[PDB]
């Protein structure tokens, strides 16, 4: 069924899956150990695979996340894919390996004592957190991809505490078109969109800067929820009215306003990655 | 509750 890629496949008998890392309604990663799968030295790694009883699309769809993946490119700051098993089984995406987590549990664990996010992290960290970011989108970027999803539950996190991008599920190709147009309805990322994606179904890289300022605003929080008590409906009518939100408590006014730059009604006004970088590696070097 |  599926077109073998000799240059990334990877031996089943060298592969042995583990305890799970995270699960999900249309996946599940866990956590496993793969022999010589580094070329210099023939590793514990994470392996993407589909649920039980999953679906053609489902499937489809891991696929076209993997692919995706192959073409992105290699970057500091982008989650690793070190190979897959496509071959005569079940599918896996082998990725690189990420010990400390998602970057919302990340967060909200070390959040300060008393601001427990149910029953720590210094300012530079946040600006040093947000420019590797801003790094990996720019790279993702240049590629002329958009990824869709970004938000702190598609940040991981390594060991030695390096932001990587992850969840490439609903990232696009947009090569040919310089904007995707998702031509119908579907369950979206919604509070991490921007108003053009959402009413107008129409992705850019400017709309990927939208949720970059979600994301720093969930950075800058430690883990918060987007938009308080608004839900689902509610969201929408405010977004129509131009609500933002407001400012996090550790937060200058500079990076406030670099938030609110990326939620800039009008698309082309935003900043560009390239301009998100330049002006935290400002701030950062200012900083240290 | 993330997607919609
Ligand atoms: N390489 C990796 N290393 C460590 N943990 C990882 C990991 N890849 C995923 N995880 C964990 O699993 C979670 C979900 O990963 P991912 O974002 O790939 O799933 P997903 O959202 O596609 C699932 P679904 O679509 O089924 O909801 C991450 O937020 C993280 O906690
Ligand atoms: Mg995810
Ligand atoms: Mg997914």
């Amino acid at each position: 069924e599926l077109p073998e890629d000799p240059k990334w496949e990877f031996p089943r008998d060298k592969l042995t899956l583990g305890k799970p890392l995270g699960e999900g309604a249309f996946g599940q990663v866990v956590m496993a150990e793969a022999v010589g799968i580094d070329k210099d030295k023939p590793v514990t790694v994470a392996v993407k695979m589909l649920k039980d009883d999953a679906t053609e699309k489902d499937l489809s769809d891991l696929v076209s996340e993997m692919e995706m993946m192959k073409m992105i490119g290699k970057h500091k700051n982008i989650i690793n894919l070190l190979g897959a098993c496509t071959q005569d089984g079940p599918l896996y995406v082998i990725v690189e390996y990420a010990s400390k987590g998602n970057l919302r549990e990340y967060l909200r664990a070390r959040r300060p004592p008393g601001m427990e996010y149910s029953y720590q992290m210094t300012f530079k960290d946040l600006v040093s957190c947000t420019y590797q970011l801003a790094r990996g989108m720019e790279y993702l970027a240049s590629q002329k991809c958009i990824h869709r999803d970004l938000a702190a539950r598609n940040v991981l996190v390594t060991e030695n505490n390096v932001m990587k991008i992850a969840d490439f599920g609903l990232a696009r190709d947009i090569n040919n078109i310089d904007y995707y147009k998702k031509t119908t309805n579907g369950r979206l990322p919604v509070k991490w969109m921007a108003p053009e994606a959402l009413f107008d179904r129409v992705y850019t890289h400017q709309s990927d800067v939208w949720s970059f300022g979600v994301l720093m605003w969930e950075i800058f929080t430690l883990g918060g929820s987007p938009y308080p008590g608004i839900p689902v409906e509610e969201l929408f009518k405010l977004l129509k009215e131009g609500h933002r939100m407001d400012k996090p408590a550790n937060c200058t006014n500079e990076l406030y306003m670099m938030m609110r730059d990326c939620w800039h009604a009008v698309p082309s006004q935003r900043p560009t990655f390239k301009q998100l970088v330049e002006d935290l590696d400002r701030i950062l070097t200012l900083t240290t | 509750e993330e997607y919609l």
